[PDB]
RNA sequence: CCCGCAGAAGAAGCACCGGCUAACUCCGUGCCAGCAGCCGCGGUAAUACGGAGGGUGCAAGCGUUAAUCGGAAUUACUGGGCGUAAAGCGCACGCAGGCGGUUUGUUAAGUCAGAUGUGAAAUCCCCGGGCUCAACCUGGGAACUGCAUCUGAUACUGGCAA
RNA sequence: UAGCUAGUAGGUGGGGUAACGGCUCACCUAGGCGACGAUCCCUAGCUGGUCUGAGAGGAUGACCAGCCACACUGGAACUGA
């Protein structure tokens, strides 16, 4: 692939405008303590299937939506 | 078009050229897209004055670009070779 | 103290007041002369000190030091005035630039006459 | 509240060294141990020894040298808190080269001279001169 | 090569039924040139008294520091009083930069290309002090083998 | 520019010759040299630290008459040039041309030998340098121009030229009035009563 | 840029000198006049006011004002503090958050390694070269301590499992 | 300043643009943002770099170069690569 993410769901609850959280760990600029810096990102996912709490892996696309740059790739693991 | 050219980085009454690969439109001491030699028209009889990346050049030149009149002029006088 | 404390509330440099609003950061300011007093100093000191308040270019009406020996400086006298308190003067914080304007300069100076503006005297 | 067992190793000693004691015990851990002995190796202590198997138990030999002891200063480094990552070009030289810094890599804790040697770079575990 | 500086004279006062008597007080560092550095205080009613049963004071009181030729080995941090003092090899160029009043014990004691800086209060009597413990708990350059190598 | 005063007057203060009359006469007197550059110059001064860093480089400076501006970046200079600031202070110090030349003898006073330098009569390795600092470099030579060749002046400079030390680093002729710059002056030439590290402190602040 | 010409001829001033701070005397004045970056000088011997002579520092500039950083470890990440000096909430419980004993496996995000690209030129720095020197101009390196992709390593941290 | 948000968030289709696209529309879903600071308020062109500092930092963004924005003020399009 093109470089790809992972994270997991948040939200699934509206019609393929599954959102998803990117937990990271960085170095504080100034202070030394590393600490958490969520992304969340649009991305799209047909015929709906990934569900809140799914870690997911994500591949950066053109434009969906306004909002929408990312689809999903593949799925992992559910029921939390 | 593209072209290469002769920007003047000099200083009042003693001119150095930086000759350069640009934007024909941009400003003459402005963004360019490599350098590709200089000419130092006070040089001298010592020793360097013209060094001159021939390999660059006549690579935009086929690649597209265009030259000065007063470039061209250094290269047949740098003669080519030797 | 703790890394969390300064990453939450990071640690601020206190700004400096100046001591001297001649507004924006200006070598000195042109003004107009509201009143002419010479007032008394402060505990130590005893005195009769010449100063007078001007209304600046810019709004601000303040107290000025008039430096030297002597001055014609009256009400409606246009001067210049620099930063420079006067510790015996509580609240007089700025001082006249002798020679300027409309301000004369210290009469007979011989020493230190650039400050007090004064002219080389004929050699 | 027991959050960061290696201070409490470093201290142990520190203490126990200061109060001219020649043993020392604690809990002991697969990281304590790798510290255990690069505090032996680099000699700073005379040995170590782990005695038990259900509560395993690290246990620590001081040297003294003249009326003085050994460790002149034991200081933790990294830290839960605020944990360090230096890199192999900028790992840390205690005491000008005297003395060392434990520091644990990818290939297990060893010193800065080790890391320095090993080429690559790690967590400055602790301070010891 | 005797080598001594005074670094500070001071003046106080006492206070009686007829008023302030007051005295003086030196403050000195005498070096040999090669390690070995003391500091004395000593104080009198008159200032070259003072000066002077100082300079004695030093002569005694006399601590002695393992060098590393011309530098020290590593960096040193001291620490007396109100005095924080932090001073550093320098792989000298010229070197013996430091806080006059510390660079005097600096010299007389033979490092040449230190550089310094005193933190805390400047007091002497406490900065002149806190560096000679300071160069004074510094250790062999080797006969830290002396520890280890063992 | 130029200092252009009194010049015995410095020596009297800095406590030393500094060979500003450097012509005929020597050790003084003929002056009254020490005990009062002025109207309390007798007074001793107990000076301070500061007091003492400032006269050392005073000095120097007074020596090659050389003003506040330029010593100061000499003095910046030797500290970015590899090696003992100090030295190097010393080094671009001797370096300077009105220097050199009065040092070959052509000049009296390094003020005459200056004056020769601002009187487009003095050559480097050929062509007319009229400019006091110019520095001076290894295997460099400088020459009195025929124009004003053996004029007096320069006849009894290159005279009691002689009566001096004489150099090391360089070489004169005398004939035909040119010298040779061999080497950059080591430390051990000139000196002893000047105490760089002081002018080091001074400026080290 | 070069050559001749005349005559030293046309070319020195500003701040300071009580301490900090390099530089001291006399005269005037007398808590007045006035000085003052800070401390503080002035009521009859003022090195602190004003003038003078002398001196120190600078010099085609010299001072004054304004302005940023510095010294200031005086916002302390490097690098500080809270019993009596500024500073522990009157006390407790506890959500978020931070941190978390010990073992094995796995994970490889943090962390570490390497490679690759990129990080405009100028600037800064190092060695040169060019203007009488210099400022200035200029060749070439070095440096851009960063970022991103890939591949690795798995001690430590994070996840997961027991 | 602790809540903000109706083309708002997403879907389906037509339209549209040099092009992806709530860019637009109609319809459907009820979404989207936010204490890792949204919204609101105040200030502001950003950078390479500049000055300072041993450094880390602090301060700053004239002159040179790059990007953006503006052209009396608000609004609009036409011509044209
Ligand atoms: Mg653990
Ligand atoms: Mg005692
Ligand atoms: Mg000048
Ligand atoms: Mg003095
Ligand atoms: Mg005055
Ligand atoms: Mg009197
Ligand atoms: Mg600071
Ligand atoms: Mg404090
Ligand atoms: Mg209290
Ligand atoms: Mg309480
Ligand atoms: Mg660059
Ligand atoms: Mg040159
Ligand atoms: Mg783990
Ligand atoms: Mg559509
Ligand atoms: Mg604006
Ligand atoms: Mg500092
Ligand atoms: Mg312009
Ligand atoms: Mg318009
Ligand atoms: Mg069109």
């Amino acid at each position: 692939k093109i470089r790809t993410l992972q994270g997991r769901v948040v939200s699934d609850k509206m019609e393929k405008s599954i959102v998803v959280a990117i937990e990271r760990f960085v170095k504080h600029p100034i202070y030394g303590k590393f600490i958490k810096r969520t992304t969340k990102l649009h991305v799209h996912d047909e015929n709906n299937e990934c569900g809140i709490g799914d870690v997911v892996e994500i591949r950066e696309c053109r434009p969906l939506s306004k909002t929408k740059s990312w689809t999903l790739v593949r799925v992992v693991e559910k029921a939390v | 078009m593209v072209t290469i050219r002769l920007a003047r980085h000099g200083a009042k009454k003693r001119p150095f050229y930086q000759v350069v690969v640009a934007d024909s439109r941009n400003a003459r001491n402005g963004r360019f897209i490599e350098r590709v030699g200089f000419f130092n028209p006070i040089a001298s009889e010592k020793e360097e004055g013209t060094r001159l990346d021939l390999d660059r050049i006549a690579h935009w030149v086929g690649q597209g670009a265009t030259i000065s009149d007063r470039v061209a002029a250094l290269i047949k006088e740098v003669n080519k070779a030797a | 103290a703790t890394v969390n404390q300064l990453v939450r509330k990071p640690r601020a440099r206190k700004v400096a007041k100046s001591n001297v609003p001649a507004l924006e950061a200006c070598p000195q300011k042109r003004g107009v002369c509201t009143r002419v007093y010479t007032t008394t100093p402060k505990k130590p000191n005893s005195a009769l000190r010449k100063v007078c308040r001007v209304r600046l270019t810019n709004g601000f009406e303040v107290t000025s030091y008039i430096g030297g020996e002597g001055h014609n400086l009256q009400e409606h006298s246009v001067i210049l005035i620099r930063g420079g308190r006067v510790k015996d003067l509580p609240g007089v914080r700025y001082h006249t630039v002798r020679g300027a304007l409309d301000c004369s300069g210290v009469k007979d100076r011989k020493q230190a006459r650039s400050k007090y503006g004064v002219k080389r005297p004929k050699a | 509240s027991m959050q960061d067992p290696i201070a409490d190793m470093l201290t142990r000693i520190r203490n126990g060294q200061a109060a001219n004691k020649a043993a020392v015990t604690m809990p002991s851990s697969k990281l304590k141990v790798a510290i255990a002995n690069v505090l032996k190796e680099e000699g700073f202590i005379e040995d170590f020894k782990v005695e038990g198997d259900t509560k395993p138990e690290l246990e620590l030999t001081l040297k003294y040298f003249q009326g003085k002891a050994v460790v002149e200063s034991i200081q933790r480094v990294s830290r839960p808190g605020l944990r360090i990552y230096k890199r192999k070009d900028e790992l840390p030289k205690v005491m000008a080269g005297l003395g060392i810094a434990v520091v644990s890599t990818s290939k297990g804790v060893m010193t800065d001279r080790a890391a320095r040697q090993a080429g690559l770079g790690g967590e400055i575990i602790c301070y010891v001169a | 090569e005797l080598q001594e500086k005074l670094i500070a004279v001071n003046r106080v006062s006492k206070t009686v039924k007829g008023g302030r008597i007051f005295s003086f007080t030196a403050l000195t560092v005498v070096g040999d040139g090669n390690g070995r550095v003391g500091f004395g205080y000593g104080k009198a009613r008159e200032v070259p008294a003072a000066i002077q049963k100082a300079m004695e004071k030093a002569r005694r009181n006399m601590i002695n520091v393992a060098l590393n030729n011309g530098t020290l080995q590593h960096p040193v941090k001291g620490v007396h009083t109100g005095s924080r003092v932090f001073m550093q090899p320098a792989s000298e160029g010229t070197g013996i930069i430091a806080g006059g009043a510390m660079r005097a014990v600096l010299e007389v004691a033979g490092v040449h290309n230190v550089l310094a800086k005193a933190y805390g209060s400047t007091n002497p009597i406490n900065v002149v002090r806190a560096t000679i413990d300071g160069l004074e708990n510094m250790n062999s350059p080797e006969m830290v083998a002396a520890k280890r190598g063992k | 520019a130029r200092y252009l005063g009194p010049k015995l007057k410095l020596s009297r203060r800095e406590g030393t010759d500094l060979f500003l009359k450097s012509g005929v006469r020597a050790i003084d007197t003929k002056c009254k040299i020490e005990q009062a550059p002025g109207q309390h110059g007798a007074r001793k001064p107990r000076l301070s630290d500061y007091g003492v860093q400032l006269r050392e480089k005073q000095k120097v400076r007074r020596i090659y008459g050389v003003l506040e501006r330029q010593f100061r970046n000499y003095y910046k200079e030797a500290a970015r040039l590899k090696g003992n600031t100090g030295e190097n202070l010393l080094a671009l110090l001797e370096g300077r041309l009105d220097n050199v030349v009065y040092r070959m003898g052509f000049g009296a006073t390094r003020a005459e030998a200056r004056q020769l330098v601002s009187h487009k009569a003095i050559m480097v390795n050929g062509r007319v340098v009229n400019i006091a600092s110019y520095q001076v470099s290894p295997n460099d030579v400088v020459s009195i121009r025929e124009k004003a060749k053996k004029q007096s002046r320069v006849k009894a400079a290159l005279e009691l030229a002689e009566q001096r030390e004489k150099p090391t680093w360089l070489e004169v002729d005398a004939g035909k009035m040119e010298g040779t710059f061999k080497r950059k002056p080591e430390r051990s030439d000139l000196s002893a009563d000047i105490n760089e590290h002081l002018i080091v402190e001074l400026y080290s602040k």
